């Protein structure tokens, strides 16, 4: 189940990169 | 090698190949004197 | 544990068992790494070589055309025959003057021949192979006549 | 001869090299190409006069 | 001269201040030619004065001698070079003509009107003149389809090229039959890249060479007369940038890309590059070793054809994915390699075991262990050696030099085209400069996130 | 034989057309697209 | 090494060759 | 293909068709074997294509019978014995003794049977002697290690050059592991192997026929043990 | 309206959160196929024989392995540089034994990137900003392209090319310095240079404008303002321009980058970095080591290691 | 498996030809102003 472990924190990783795109805080900033 | 005549001419051919990269250096030193304009 | 065997193999020298080292050996000129000196030294045995050729263009080459057989044909081509050119020309070159030119001439006559006949099994034309094929025999023929 | 030839190969040279010199000063000289182009066409007529002495001698040498 | 308080460009861009003066770009391009003619003359009598006959022009690192010798020039059978002064003739003539071209550039970049317009209207060009620039761009397509059937006709008359195909053994041979069959001609330009077809770097016969010049030199003369008397259709000028440096952009891409291509013809191909003179191709130097211990073992009283290697996929001898015979070890991966000294000993099925049981003629073993030693193998201070080697050996392959070096080249041009075009789009547009400070589009966009 | 196989590798196909059905769809595709776009856009 | 010294002479007349232009324009204050 | 058909075809045309790895047909010559003369003749141009590579495996069942199962070939091509030279006779009688000599004997072939198990197994006829009727011509034949005593293992363990001890994990370097580490048996074993020839063309002396031959499986150096691989194919040859 | 113009209109749209464009139309779609096949070999692709010695090398983190030892192998030897599309294998089986993947994922990957450069310069032209970011972007192209495909040409097999896992990576590396010794070539010198330098540019410049803007205005200009310049260890004018000063931050590490990537590239075609192995020598001339010797050394020991089953003949020409 | 090529060959077209045709749309007019 190590592989198991691996899949879930590569597949966890993504998903932060997704909300950090497109749930972003919109950038009122400049 | 050159033929036997042109034989006495071989260090001139020796320092012909290298000719070009002096052209590009001595536009450097024309900009020097020209002071870059 | 056990002796490495031995095997007396002294008679891989007598066939050409150098051949790969003196090729590889810098040192020797390239005419001599490449064995063209080697020929150009020995008039007999480039004259035997020629005659293998000769045999290989004659005796051989028009089974193939009969049977179709391309790509041996045109590999029967070149191999040994690859040197009959350098052959022939240092053959030639033993002649002198006039004696030499004739001979340069008729070597060059049969060179376009054995071209000639080469394109013809490249478009697999049996039936121009076939008599190019002759008219090599007859112009080698003439050259061999002349280099011997 | 070969002598011939050779002299004449470095005479074409020391023309060369004072065209080489020469020329593109006369070029960018002020007014000194209008009045110094004659002699610039003097100087180049000799240096291609050399050129083909040099190819005649190659044939004789 | 010119100042880059009245150019807007510094000395570092002192060249982009011509691209308005027709007069004077004329004559750097002319001077540049002269420069290009020079190296081409000075380099060959260099090497025609450091060559040796007693060793092959690749141990000589020579790299122009090899180009008029594929010509057939001071060649002779076998490869041997008979005399040089051929290529003496070729050195003197480059080295004076680069004079006639020098004199001419440096007097269109001086005494020369900056500009030709005002006077010489023919030779007088502004970009965005389409029919103009057509109009010079078919004089100079006509001009290269001349240069093709000039080596079209060099090989069907005024001698031939030497052909390492050649029957009989490798000599000069005189095209009598140039393919002209447009399948044939045209198949390699829509054959796959990728091993095995090789695209255009296939090419291994003489006669589709030729055939093929001869098509390239009917297009291009034909395309010039067509560009001379047609002008840019609506669909080109509303799919193009008419500017200068747009123009230098789509040549700087295009010979980019021939770059890449020269260095693969050098590294691959052996028809054109013969290995005679530019010696041995990294494909072919591996299955020439693959070949001199066949032989050698052979000899010594070893059977190549059962002979199971450590893996068990035959120690000599294998089978090509697709079925052929090919030699074993890592060598398989040039299982498609073909050269004049392998060929006759190979058959319809991969190579054909017969002939490698007898009749292997002597050349085809001495030829094999030449190029065996000579491999492309060689390290920046020209000592020849696989790798890991002693400084004994003072060798580099040209190939390697030629394939390393337009690589490079085509490399840097390719970067020069996306840097040219990117700036010709954005000087049309009007924003190569920068942003207006007032007229910001982003300002105006949508506030996206 | 044991398997079968397209045995198109190695063989230098025009745009690896080892079917006449792959040929057709080439150009019945770019037809249909050069017809939109020209349709869209006049080329000339 | 007299074929080398002569080669060397070569090199710097060559090489300055193209500086004397340079000098020489400048000098009388031609169009550098 | 005929063996002139193929001979017409130049390499580049053979080249990537994958016909290579295929034996000539005799579509000449008579069904009838009588015609074949008696006596000895070069068993030349000997080619061997596998029509099928199957592999014993037991059934379902834990007890279930272990019989041939289908399998998908993973080496593309490269399966197919040809350039073989040997002795083949044929008495008055039916009487026929087929003998390999030398050429691709051999042939390295993974194939994978269902489940995605890789069985990798030497197809080759080595020393084959067979001495059956013109048709089933019973015989033995050779079956080499896979790999070589020289092949080292990922580990480096090997044969004649191998580290013959687990290096990686000092402390166990010598154990159990014995059976993988310092064994690297390269013995060759036996296979059975039967000939049938179902036409001979006697003008050209050619003869083919059908091939038959279970022979053991890759045994990884004596890391696992082998497995019944039983390959079917036509054969055909050249008696010159 | 016509519909074909409405597409290119919403395909050159700047309201999408992501710009897509013409090179997107093509990056998108081979980028997702990279990407799926990527992640679905590094999970669950079968052993592939990389070497075609018939010894398939296990990857995937189903057949044991690990994030930093699983990888994507390398297409098969046997194979070299022809095409192996999965309609041409006979079984899917095969295509992943044969190491077809990695050359899919390559494929399918190095357009994507290629495009992605005509991308960026496609927003730059609709936003209406200079060209040259994907300049800048052409310098790890480059070297990508010359891991995964220069270099695997020159060699004349996929195999060769960087396999797409870390451990593959390292492997790659050693074996690459053990036939090249990439360290001692001129350009991988510049390269490092280029990071090793542009690291060091990085920090400064941060440091500078962080302290400077540490409080719209310019990136140092509450410093000038003040007037206190660091000229004490900063005596210089030439980046007094912060134009300058960011072309040279752009600059050096482009600019070395591509000269690594070309020394990669040249190395592809056998021309390997100085070989000075035995240079020294004494009187009676016997060799006097060098510290080039020893890096030879142990260029011998990856050599005399590297494909162990996967040499039958002594000179490693391929 | 020509099923399969033949739909990759479809779709590969298709991709390309839209990149094609989309920047023979007018590109150069996508500029922001001038
Ligand atoms: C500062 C940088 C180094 C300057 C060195 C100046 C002298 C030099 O250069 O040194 C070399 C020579 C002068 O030295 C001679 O260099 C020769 C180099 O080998 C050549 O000659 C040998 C003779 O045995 C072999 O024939 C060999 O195959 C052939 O390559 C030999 O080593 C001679 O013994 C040695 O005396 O000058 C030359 O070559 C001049 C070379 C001019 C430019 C050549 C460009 C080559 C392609 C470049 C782009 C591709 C890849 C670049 C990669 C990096
Ligand atoms: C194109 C890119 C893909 C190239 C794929 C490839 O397998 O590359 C090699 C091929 C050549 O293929 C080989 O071509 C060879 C040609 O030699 C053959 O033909 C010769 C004729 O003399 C000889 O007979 C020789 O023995 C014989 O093998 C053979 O056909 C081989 O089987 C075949 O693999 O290149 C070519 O076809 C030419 C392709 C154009 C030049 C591309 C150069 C690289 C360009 C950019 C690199 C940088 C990119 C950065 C990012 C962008
Ligand atoms: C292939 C190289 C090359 C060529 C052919 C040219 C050509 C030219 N440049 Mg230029 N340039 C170059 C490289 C080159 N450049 C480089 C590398 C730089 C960066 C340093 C520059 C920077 C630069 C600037 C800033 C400017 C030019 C300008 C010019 C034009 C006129 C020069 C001038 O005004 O005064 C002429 C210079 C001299 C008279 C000094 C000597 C030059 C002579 C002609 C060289 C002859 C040498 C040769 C041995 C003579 C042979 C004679 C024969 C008998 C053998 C001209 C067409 C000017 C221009 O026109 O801008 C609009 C300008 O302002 N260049
Ligand atoms: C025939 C091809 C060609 C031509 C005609 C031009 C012409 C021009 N380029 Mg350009 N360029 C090219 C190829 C070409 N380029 C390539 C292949 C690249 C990729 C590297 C570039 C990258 C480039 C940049 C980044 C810039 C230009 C710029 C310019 C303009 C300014 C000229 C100038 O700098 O003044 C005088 C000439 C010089 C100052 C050059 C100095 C001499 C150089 C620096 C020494 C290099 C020697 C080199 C290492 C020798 C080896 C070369 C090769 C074997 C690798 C000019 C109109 C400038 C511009 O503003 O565009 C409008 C500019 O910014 N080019
Ligand atoms: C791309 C090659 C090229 C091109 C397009 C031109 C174009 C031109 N040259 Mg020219 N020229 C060239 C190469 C070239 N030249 C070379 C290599 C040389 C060295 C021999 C010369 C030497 C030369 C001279 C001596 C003269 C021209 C002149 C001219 C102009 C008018 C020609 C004429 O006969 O009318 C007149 C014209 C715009 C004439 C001119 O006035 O220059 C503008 C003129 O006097 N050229
Ligand atoms: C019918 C008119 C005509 C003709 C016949 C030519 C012919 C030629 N031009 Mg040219 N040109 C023309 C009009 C013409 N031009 C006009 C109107 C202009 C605008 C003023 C130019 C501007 C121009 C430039 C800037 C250059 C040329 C060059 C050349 C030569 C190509 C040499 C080369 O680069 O590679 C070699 C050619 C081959 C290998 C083909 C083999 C035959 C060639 C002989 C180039 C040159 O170097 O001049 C000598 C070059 O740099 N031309
Ligand atoms: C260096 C060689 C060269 C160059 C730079 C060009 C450049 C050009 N050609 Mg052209 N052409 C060439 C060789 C060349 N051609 C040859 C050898 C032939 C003979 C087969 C033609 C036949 C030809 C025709 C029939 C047409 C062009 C057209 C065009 C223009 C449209 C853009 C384009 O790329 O074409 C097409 C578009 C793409 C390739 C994309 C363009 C400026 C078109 C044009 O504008 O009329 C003048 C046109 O219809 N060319
Ligand atoms: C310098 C830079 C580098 C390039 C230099 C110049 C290189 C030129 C190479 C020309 C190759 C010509 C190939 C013709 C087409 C072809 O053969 O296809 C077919 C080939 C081979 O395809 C195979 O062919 C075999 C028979 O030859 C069999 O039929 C196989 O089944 C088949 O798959 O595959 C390809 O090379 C096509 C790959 C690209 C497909 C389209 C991708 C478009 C991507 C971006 C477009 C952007 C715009
Ligand atoms: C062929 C021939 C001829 C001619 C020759 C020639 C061509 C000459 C000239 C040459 C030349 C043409 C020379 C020149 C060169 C150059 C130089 C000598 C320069 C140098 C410089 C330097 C070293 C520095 C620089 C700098 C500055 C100052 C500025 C900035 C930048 C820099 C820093 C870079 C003769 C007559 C012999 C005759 C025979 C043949
Ligand atoms: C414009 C200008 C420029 C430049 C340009 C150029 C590049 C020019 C060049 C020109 C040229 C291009 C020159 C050349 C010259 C050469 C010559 C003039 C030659 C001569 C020859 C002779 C004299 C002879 C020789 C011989 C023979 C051949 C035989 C053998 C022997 C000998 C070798 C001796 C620059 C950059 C500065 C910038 C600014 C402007
Ligand atoms: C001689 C010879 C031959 C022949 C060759 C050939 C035939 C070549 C040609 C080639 C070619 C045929 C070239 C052409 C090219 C062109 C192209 C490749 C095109 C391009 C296009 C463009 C660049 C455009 C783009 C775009 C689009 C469409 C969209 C919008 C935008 C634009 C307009 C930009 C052979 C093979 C036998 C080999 C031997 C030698
Ligand atoms: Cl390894
Ligand atoms: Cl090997």
């Amino acid at each position: 189940m190590e592989a198991l472990v691996y899949t879930f924190l590569l597949v966890g990783t993504l998903g932060i990169i997704f909300f950090s795109i497109f749930f972003r805080d919109p950038p009122r900033m400049i | 090698k050159l033929p036997e005549a042109y034989a006495p001419f071989a260090p001139i051919v020796d320092v012909l190949p290298v000719i070009p990269v002096f052209f590009i250096l001595l536009a450097f030193v024309w900009q020097a004197a020209v002071s870059f304009r | 544990l056990t002796p490495v065997d031995l095997f007396d193999d002294r008679s891989v020298r007598d066939r050409g068992f150098d051949l790969i080292y003196e090729a590889r050996d810098l040192d020797l000129p390239q005419n001599v790494r490449e064995g063209f000196t080697q020929a150009r030294a020995s008039l007999d045995e480039t004259k035997k070589r020629v005659k293998e050729s000769e045999a290989r263009i004659d005796a051989d080459l028009d089974v193939f055309i009969q049977k179709s057989y391309w790509t041996e044909a045109r590999e029967q081509l070149r191999r040994q025959v690859g040197t009959l050119r350098f052959d022939l020309n240092t053959l030639a070159s033993t002649k002198e003057k006039e004696a030499k030119k004739a001979a340069l001439g008729l070597r060059k006559e049969f060179i376009q021949a054995v071209e000639d006949l080469d394109f013809a099994l490249r478009e697999k034309d049996q039936a121009s192979a076939a008599k190019k094929l002759e008219i090599t025999k007859a112009k080698l023929d003439s050259v061999l006549a002349a280099v011997l | 001869m070969t002598s011939i030839l050779q002299v004449a190969l470095l005479a074409l040279i020391f023309v060369s090299f004072a065209l080489v010199v020469g020329v593109p000063v006369v070029f960018a000289t002020p007014n000194g190409w209008t009045d110094n182009k004659g002699a610039v066409f003097s100087g180049l007529s000799l240096w291609l006069l050399l050129v083909f002495v040099v190819g005649i001698l190659n044939s004789f040498v | 001269g010119r100042d880059q308080e009245t150019t807007g460009f510094a000395w570092w861009s002192g060249n982009a201040r011509l691209i308005n003066l027709s007069g004077k770009l004329l004559g750097a391009h002319v001077a540049h030619a002269g420069l290009i003619v020079f190296w081409a003359g000075a380099m060959n009598l260099f090497e025609v004065s450091h060559f040796v006959p007693e060793k092959p022009m690749y141990e000589q690192g020579l790299i122009l001698l090899p180009h008029i010798a594929t010509l057939g020039y001071g060649v002779g059978p076998g490869g041997e070079i008979i005399d040089t002064f051929p290529y003496f003739v070729s050195g003197v003539l480059h080295l004076i003509s680069s004079a006639v071209l020098g004199f001419g550039g440096v007097y269109h970049s001086l005494i020369g009107p900056e500009t030709l317009e005002e006077s010489y209207p023919f030779f007088g060009y502004v970009w965005k003149d389409k029919n103009k620039m057509t109009n010079i761009l078919g004089y100079h397509l006509i001009m290269l389809g001349l240069g093709a059937w000039l080596l079209v006709w060099k090989a069907m008359y005024f001698g031939g090229v030497y052909d390492t195909w050649a029957p009989g053994g490798g000599d000069v041979r005189v095209i009598t039959n140039p393919t002209t069959n447009a399948a044939v001609i045209f198949g390699y330009l829509v054959k796959s890249p990728f091993g095995g077809d090789g695209w255009i770097c296939s090419v291994d016969n003489m006669e589709d060479i030729i055939g093929g010049h001869i098509w390239i030199g009917t297009l291009e003369i034909l395309g010039g007369i067509w560009h001379i008397y047609t002008t840019p259709w609506p669909w080109a000028r509303r799919a193009f940038v008419w500017s200068g440096e747009a123009y230098l952009s789509y040549s700087l891409g295009a010979i980019g890309v021939m770059g890449f291509i020269a260095c693969c013809m050098s590294w691959f191909n052996n028809t054109a590059y013969p290995s005679e003179f530019y010696g041995p191709t990294g494909p072919e130097a591996s299955q020439s070793q693959a070949f001199t211990f066949l032989v050698r073992d052979q000899r010594l009283g070893a059977n190549v054809a059962s002979a199971q290697g450590p893996t068990g996929l035959g120690k000599y001898l294998m089978r090509s994915p697709t079925g052929e015979i090919i030699f074993g070890g890592e060598t398989m991966r040039f299982w498609d390699f073909r050269g004049p000294w392998l060929e006759p000993l190979r058959g319809p099925n991969g190579l054909d075991l017969n002939k490698l049981k007898n009749d292997i003629q002597p050349w085809q073993e001495r030829r094999a262990a030449e190029y065996m030693t000579h491999a492309p193998l060689g390290s920046l201070n020209s000592v020849g050696g696989v790798a890991t080697e002693i400084n004994a050996v003072n060798f580099v392959s040209p190939r390697s030099w030629l394939a390393c070096s337009h690589f490079c080249l085509g490399f840097f041009f390719f970067i020069g085209h996306l840097w040219h075009a990117g700036r010709a789009r954005a000087a049309a547009a009007g924003f190569e400069k920068g942003i207006d400070r007032f007229d910001e589009p982003v300002l105006s966009m949508r506030p996206l996130d | 034989l044991v398997d079968e196989r397209m045995n198109g590798d190695g063989t230098g196909r025009p745009f690896g057309v080892n079917d006449p059905v792959l040929g057709w769809v080439l150009l019945g595709v770019f037809g249909t697209m050069w017809a939109i776009w020209f349709i869209g856009q006049k080329d000339l | 090494n007299i074929e080398l010294a002569l080669t060397l002479v070569s090199l710097v007349l060559v090489v300055s060759a193209g500086p004397l232009v340079v000098v020489l324009l400048s000098a009388r204050g031609g169009n550098l | 293909l005929t063996f002139d058909e193929i001979q017409g075809l130049t390499y580049l045309q053979v080249k990537g068709s994958g016909i290579a790895n295929t034996c000539p047909v005799l579509e000449s010559g008579t069904t009838n074997l009588k015609e074949l003369k008696a006596g000895s003749y070069k068993l030349e141009n000997f080619c061997i294509e596998p029509t099928s590579f199957t592999v014993k495996e037991e059934s379902q069942f834990k007890g279930g019978e272990t019989e041939f199962v289908k399998t998908k070939l993973m080496t593309r091509l490269t399966y197919t014995l040809d350039a073989m030279s040997g002795s083949f006779k044929v008495g008055s009688d039916g009487s026929a003794e087929l003998k390999e000599d030398d050429g691709i004997d051999y042939a390295a072939t993974t194939v994978q049977l269902p489940g995605g198990e890789r069985v990798a197994f030497l197809f080759t006829i080595k020393q084959f002697d067979g001495k059956g009727t013109l048709d089933g011509i019973k015989g033995d034949f050779l079956v080499p290690s896979y790999r070589g005593s020289s092949f080292l293992d990922p580990k480096g363990r090997g044969g004649s050059t191998g580290y013959d001890n687990a290096v990686a994990l000092p402390a166990r370097a010598d154990a159990e592991e014995l059976l993988k580490e310092n064994v690297k048996i390269t013995k060759a074993l036996k296979g059975s192997a039967v000939f049938s020839v179902a036409k001979v063309d006697p003008v050209t002396g050619e003869i083919a026929g059908v091939f038959e031959s279970i022979q053991p499986s890759d045994t990884d150096l004596g890391a696992k043990p082998p497995k019944d691989i039983k390959v079917t194919g036509l054969w055909y040859a050249q008696l010159k | 309206s016509s519909l074909w113009a409405r597409f290119c209109e919403w395909i050159t749209s700047t309201e999408n959160r992501l710009y897509i464009g013409w090179f997107g139309v093509i990056m998108i779609p081979c980028l997702l196929t990279a990407t799926s096949v990527f992640i679905i070999a590094f999970i669950a692709a079968p052993p592939v024989d990389i070497d075609g010695i018939r010894e398939p090398v296990s990857g995937s983190l189903l057949y044991g392995n690990n994030i930093i030892t699983g990888a994507v192998i390398p297409t098969s030897n046997a194979i070299g540089l022809h095409f192996y599309p999965i309609w041409e294998a006979a079984s899917l089986d095969e295509w992943l034994y044969n190491g077809g993947p990695y050359q899919l994922i390559v494929c399918h990957f190095l357009l994507g990137v290629y495009c992605y450069m005509g991308r960026e310069w496609e927003l730059s032209f609709r936003l209406g900003m200079r060209p040259w970011i994907a300049v800048a972007y052409s310098a790890p192209v480059a070297a990508a392209s010359a891991v995964f495909l220069v270099y695997p040409i020159g060699q004349g097999s996929f195999s060769d090319g960087m396999p797409l896992g870390i451990s593959g990576t390292f492997n790659f590396m050693i074996v690459f310095q053990a036939e090249h010794n990439i360290l001692m070539h001129p350009f991988h010198m510049l390269g490092v240079a280029g990071v090793f330098g542009g690291s060091l540019f990085s920090a400064m410049h941060g440091s500078l404008v962080t302290s400077s803007l540490i409080r719209e205005e310019e990136t140092y200009n509450i410093v000038a303002a003040h007037g206190y310049f660091g000229r004490l260890i900063f005596q210089y004018a030439s980046f007094n321009n912060s134009r300058s000063l960011h072309f040279f931050l752009a600059a050096w590490p482009v600019i070395g980058i591509w000269f690594t990537a070309l020394g990669l590239s040249t190395m592809a075609f056998n021309l390997n970095g100085f070989n000075f192995n035995q240079s020294v020598v004494d009187s009676q001339g016997r060799v006097l080591n060098t510290w080039a010797d020893i890096i030879n050394r142990a260029n011998l020991g990856m050599e005399v290691m590297h494909e162990r089953n996967a040499h039958n003949f002594p000179l490693d020409l391929a | 498996m020509l099923t399969l090529k033949i739909f990759v060959y479809t779709v590969v077209t298709f991709f390309v030809c839209l990149f094609i045709f989309g920047f023979l749309s007018n590109d150069p007019a996508r500029n922001p102003g001038k």
